[PDB]
Protein backbone atom coordinates (compact mmCIF):
# COMPACT_ATOMS: atom_id res chain seq x y z
CA UNK A 1 0.00 0.00 0.00
CA UNK A 2 2.71 2.49 -0.81
CA UNK A 3 0.15 5.45 -0.91
CA UNK A 4 -1.16 4.93 2.45
CA UNK A 5 2.44 4.13 4.04
CA UNK A 6 3.80 7.99 2.74
CA UNK A 7 0.59 9.21 4.60
CA UNK A 8 1.42 7.47 7.94
CA UNK A 9 5.07 7.78 7.66
CA UNK A 10 4.65 11.53 7.13
CA UNK A 11 1.61 12.06 9.55
CA UNK A 12 2.58 15.15 12.18
CA UNK A 13 3.43 14.05 15.72
CA UNK A 14 2.26 15.97 18.63
CA UNK A 15 2.71 19.66 18.67
CA UNK A 16 2.51 21.55 22.26
CA UNK A 17 0.86 25.00 22.49
CA UNK A 18 3.15 26.51 25.63
CA UNK A 19 0.16 27.17 27.78
CA UNK A 20 -0.20 27.81 31.48
CA UNK A 21 -2.37 25.80 32.84
CA UNK A 22 -1.23 26.02 35.99
CA UNK A 23 -3.52 29.80 36.27
CA UNK A 24 -7.07 30.70 36.10
CA UNK A 25 -8.43 30.83 32.42
CA UNK A 26 -8.41 34.11 31.17
CA UNK A 27 -9.79 35.26 26.82
CA UNK A 28 -6.05 36.91 26.45
CA UNK A 29 -4.03 34.32 27.50
CA UNK A 30 -6.63 31.72 25.93
CA UNK A 31 -6.16 33.56 22.42
CA UNK A 32 -2.41 34.25 22.55
CA UNK A 33 -1.73 30.43 22.97
CA UNK A 34 -4.25 29.05 20.37
CA UNK A 35 -2.41 31.60 18.28
CA UNK A 36 1.25 30.27 19.11
CA UNK A 37 -0.18 26.64 18.41
CA UNK A 38 -1.55 27.94 15.18
CA UNK A 39 1.92 29.12 13.59
CA UNK A 40 3.52 25.76 15.52
CA UNK A 41 1.22 23.94 13.36
CA UNK A 42 1.84 25.75 10.35
CA UNK A 43 5.50 24.76 10.83
CA UNK A 44 4.93 21.13 10.85
CA UNK A 45 1.74 21.78 7.91
CA UNK A 46 4.67 23.01 5.71
CA UNK A 47 7.26 19.96 6.36
CA UNK A 48 4.07 17.70 6.06
CA UNK A 49 2.97 19.30 2.83
CA UNK A 50 6.57 19.44 0.66
CA UNK A 51 6.40 15.29 1.45
CA UNK A 52 3.10 14.74 -0.05
CA UNK A 53 2.90 12.45 -3.30
CA UNK A 54 3.20 14.28 -6.16
CA UNK A 55 3.08 17.75 -4.44
CA UNK A 56 6.42 19.41 -5.61
CA UNK A 57 4.96 19.09 -8.97
CA UNK A 58 3.15 22.37 -8.38
CA UNK A 59 4.77 25.71 -8.92
CA UNK A 60 6.44 26.74 -6.32
CA UNK A 61 3.93 29.98 -5.75
CA UNK A 62 0.64 27.33 -5.58
CA UNK A 63 2.62 25.32 -3.28
CA UNK A 64 2.64 27.99 -0.92
CA UNK A 65 -0.42 29.25 -1.58
CA UNK A 66 -2.75 26.04 -1.19
CA UNK A 67 -0.99 25.63 2.10
CA UNK A 68 -2.18 29.38 3.17
CA UNK A 69 -5.57 29.01 2.08
CA UNK A 70 -6.00 25.33 3.61
CA UNK A 71 -4.30 25.69 6.77
CA UNK A 72 -7.37 26.22 9.04
CA UNK A 73 -9.66 23.14 7.26
CA UNK A 74 -6.76 20.91 7.70
CA UNK A 75 -6.40 22.15 11.55
CA UNK A 76 -9.73 21.87 12.36
CA UNK A 77 -9.87 18.50 10.61
CA UNK A 78 -6.73 16.67 12.88
CA UNK A 79 -8.03 18.80 15.75
CA UNK A 80 -11.62 17.00 15.36
CA UNK A 81 -9.55 13.80 15.11
CA UNK A 82 -7.44 14.07 17.99
CA UNK A 83 -10.63 14.83 20.26
CA UNK A 84 -12.12 11.49 18.90
CA UNK A 85 -8.83 9.77 19.20
CA UNK A 86 -7.83 10.94 22.85
CA UNK A 87 -10.96 11.95 24.63
CA UNK A 88 -13.86 10.62 22.79
CA UNK A 89 -14.95 13.77 21.59
CA UNK A 90 -15.80 15.13 25.06
CA UNK A 91 -13.12 18.24 24.89
CA UNK A 92 -11.44 19.80 21.93
CA UNK A 93 -7.90 18.33 21.99
CA UNK A 94 -6.52 21.30 20.52
CA UNK A 95 -3.09 20.06 22.05
CA UNK A 96 -2.07 17.79 25.09
CA UNK A 97 -1.78 21.54 26.95
CA UNK A 98 -4.69 23.38 25.80
CA UNK A 99 -7.51 20.80 26.09
CA UNK A 100 -11.50 22.82 26.06
CA UNK A 101 -14.07 21.74 28.09
CA UNK A 102 -17.01 23.70 27.33
CA UNK A 103 -16.11 26.33 29.76
CA UNK A 104 -13.23 27.24 27.94
CA UNK A 105 -14.99 27.43 24.60
CA UNK A 106 -17.09 29.92 26.36
CA UNK A 107 -14.60 31.76 27.56
CA UNK A 108 -12.77 31.76 24.27
CA UNK A 109 -15.47 34.00 22.39
CA UNK A 110 -15.35 31.49 19.65
CA UNK A 111 -18.39 29.09 21.10
CA UNK A 112 -20.29 28.59 18.09
CA UNK A 113 -17.23 27.40 16.32
CA UNK A 114 -15.86 25.23 18.96
CA UNK A 115 -19.52 23.32 19.19
CA UNK A 116 -19.67 22.64 15.88
CA UNK A 117 -15.67 21.60 15.92
CA UNK A 118 -17.38 18.95 18.68
CA UNK A 119 -19.89 17.66 16.13
CA UNK A 120 -17.39 17.19 13.49
CA UNK A 121 -15.16 14.80 16.17
CA UNK A 122 -18.41 12.85 17.44
CA UNK A 123 -18.97 12.24 13.17
CA UNK A 124 -15.57 10.73 13.21
CA UNK A 125 -16.94 8.00 15.42
CA UNK A 126 -20.60 8.25 14.09
CA UNK A 127 -19.36 7.49 10.73
CA UNK A 128 -16.74 4.79 12.09
CA UNK A 129 -14.08 6.46 10.07
CA UNK A 130 -11.40 4.58 10.03
CA UNK A 131 -7.57 5.93 9.91
CA UNK A 132 -6.68 5.42 6.26
CA UNK A 133 -9.95 7.88 5.65
CA UNK A 134 -8.43 10.15 7.91
CA UNK A 135 -5.22 10.11 6.49
CA UNK A 136 -6.60 10.25 2.77
CA UNK A 137 -9.17 12.79 3.46
CA UNK A 138 -7.41 15.31 4.98
CA UNK A 139 -4.60 15.39 2.14
CA UNK A 140 -7.72 16.03 0.39
CA UNK A 141 -8.40 18.97 2.41
CA UNK A 142 -4.67 20.66 1.42
CA UNK A 143 -6.08 20.54 -2.31
CA UNK A 144 -9.92 21.97 -1.34
CA UNK A 145 -9.62 25.91 -1.80
CA UNK A 146 -8.51 27.82 -4.53
CA UNK A 147 -8.68 31.62 -5.99
CA UNK A 148 -11.42 32.22 -8.59
CA UNK A 149 -8.81 34.04 -10.62
CA UNK A 150 -6.68 30.84 -11.04
CA UNK A 151 -3.58 29.34 -10.00
CA UNK A 152 -0.59 29.92 -11.97
CA UNK A 153 -0.25 26.12 -13.05
CA UNK A 154 -3.99 25.25 -12.34
CA UNK A 155 -3.90 22.17 -14.61
CA UNK A 156 -1.11 20.42 -12.37
CA UNK A 157 -3.33 21.51 -9.27
CA UNK A 158 -6.83 19.66 -11.29
CA UNK A 159 -4.93 16.28 -12.11
CA UNK A 160 -3.07 16.21 -8.63
CA UNK A 161 -6.53 16.57 -6.66
CA UNK A 162 -7.86 14.03 -9.35
CA UNK A 163 -5.31 11.42 -8.19
CA UNK A 164 -5.98 11.96 -4.24
CA UNK A 165 -10.03 11.63 -5.25
CA UNK A 166 -8.84 8.36 -7.18
CA UNK A 167 -6.95 7.06 -3.82
CA UNK A 168 -9.94 7.82 -2.22
CA UNK A 169 -11.72 5.73 -4.64
CA UNK A 170 -9.54 2.70 -4.27
CA UNK A 171 -9.24 2.76 0.00
CA UNK A 172 -13.12 2.84 -0.11
CA UNK A 173 -13.35 -0.32 -2.56
CA UNK A 174 -22.02 0.08 -0.90
CA UNK A 175 -18.90 2.32 -2.28
CA UNK A 176 -21.14 5.73 -3.48
CA UNK A 177 -23.18 5.26 -0.14
CA UNK A 178 -19.50 5.71 1.45
CA UNK A 179 -18.48 8.27 -0.60
CA UNK A 180 -21.49 10.10 -0.48
CA UNK A 181 -20.97 10.25 3.11
CA UNK A 182 -17.27 10.93 3.52
CA UNK A 183 -17.84 14.23 0.60
CA UNK A 184 -20.47 15.33 2.75
CA UNK A 185 -18.30 15.08 5.64
CA UNK A 186 -15.15 16.82 4.09
CA UNK A 187 -17.93 19.59 2.62
CA UNK A 188 -18.69 20.43 6.23
CA UNK A 189 -15.22 21.41 7.18
CA UNK A 190 -15.63 24.64 4.83
CA UNK A 191 -17.98 26.34 6.83
CA UNK A 192 -16.13 25.96 10.23
CA UNK A 193 -13.05 27.21 8.81
CA UNK A 194 -14.85 29.82 7.56
CA UNK A 195 -16.36 30.88 10.61
CA UNK A 196 -12.75 30.36 12.43
CA UNK A 197 -11.27 32.71 9.57
CA UNK A 198 -13.85 35.46 10.73
CA UNK A 199 -12.76 35.54 14.39
CA UNK A 200 -9.44 35.26 13.82
CA UNK A 201 -9.86 37.96 11.21
CA UNK A 202 -11.98 40.61 13.98
CA UNK A 203 -9.48 39.38 16.20
CA UNK A 204 -5.71 40.73 14.79
CA UNK A 205 -7.63 43.70 13.77
CA UNK A 206 -8.75 44.48 17.93
CA UNK A 207 -5.87 42.96 19.34
CA UNK A 208 -4.16 45.50 20.67
CA UNK A 209 -7.14 46.30 22.32
CA UNK A 210 -7.64 42.78 24.21
CA UNK A 211 -4.60 42.27 24.64
CA UNK A 212 -3.61 38.75 22.34
CA UNK A 213 -0.58 38.49 21.13
CA UNK A 214 -0.20 37.59 17.47
CA UNK A 215 3.07 35.63 16.04
CA UNK A 216 4.47 37.68 12.59
CA UNK A 217 3.27 34.60 10.43
CA UNK A 218 -0.06 34.44 12.07
CA UNK A 219 -0.46 38.06 11.67
CA UNK A 220 1.17 38.42 8.12
CA UNK A 221 -1.42 35.08 6.66
CA UNK A 222 -4.57 36.51 8.55
CA UNK A 223 -3.87 39.78 6.86
CA UNK A 224 -2.67 39.01 3.55
CA UNK A 225 -4.18 35.56 2.89
CA UNK A 226 -7.34 35.46 5.06
CA UNK A 227 -8.99 38.15 3.76
CA UNK A 228 -8.82 36.96 0.01
CA UNK A 229 -11.34 34.15 1.31
CA UNK A 230 -13.68 36.64 3.24
CA UNK A 231 -13.56 38.72 0.24
CA UNK A 232 -15.02 36.05 -1.88
CA UNK A 233 -11.84 35.99 -4.23
CA UNK A 234 -11.00 32.64 -2.64
CA UNK A 235 -13.47 29.57 -2.28
CA UNK A 236 -13.54 26.25 -1.73
CA UNK A 237 -14.48 23.21 -3.92
CA UNK A 238 -17.67 21.97 -2.79
CA UNK A 239 -18.59 18.26 -3.47
CA UNK A 240 -22.59 18.83 -3.00
CA UNK A 241 -24.09 21.97 -3.13
CA UNK A 242 -23.56 24.89 -1.47
CA UNK B 1 6.85 37.21 3.36
CA UNK B 2 8.07 35.72 6.24
CA UNK B 3 6.01 32.75 5.23
CA UNK B 4 7.26 32.68 2.22
CA UNK B 5 11.11 32.49 3.79
CA UNK B 6 10.35 29.40 5.90
CA UNK B 7 9.10 27.75 2.82
CA UNK B 8 11.98 28.16 1.38
CA UNK B 9 14.42 27.27 3.87
C1 LIG C 1 -7.44 31.93 16.79
C2 LIG C 1 -6.49 31.20 15.96
C3 LIG C 1 -5.91 31.93 14.78
O1 LIG C 1 -5.31 31.19 16.89
C4 LIG C 1 -6.78 29.78 15.80
O2 LIG C 1 -7.85 29.51 15.20
N1 LIG C 1 -5.91 28.88 16.26
C5 LIG C 1 -6.01 27.48 16.14
C6 LIG C 1 -4.96 26.73 16.60
C7 LIG C 1 -4.93 25.38 16.55
C8 LIG C 1 -6.02 24.72 16.01
N2 LIG C 1 -5.96 23.33 15.95
O3 LIG C 1 -6.37 22.67 15.05
O4 LIG C 1 -5.26 22.70 16.95
C9 LIG C 1 -7.20 25.41 15.54
C10 LIG C 1 -8.41 24.75 15.00
F1 LIG C 1 -8.18 24.37 13.77
F2 LIG C 1 -8.74 23.70 15.70
F3 LIG C 1 -9.43 25.56 15.04
C11 LIG C 1 -7.12 26.81 15.65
Amino acid sequence: PIFLNVLEAIEPGVVCAGHDNNQPDSFAALLSSLNELGERQLVHVVKWAKALPGFRNLHVDDQMAVIQYSWMGLMVFAMGWRSFTNVNSAMLYFAPDLVFNEYRMHKSRMYSQCVRMRHLSQEFGWLQITPQEFLCMKALLLFSIIPVDGLKNQKFFDELRMNYIKELDRIIASCSRRFYQLTKLLDSVQPIARELHQFAFDLLIKSHMVSVDFPEMMAEIISVQVPKILSGKVKPIYFHTQ
Amino acid sequence: SAFSRLYTR
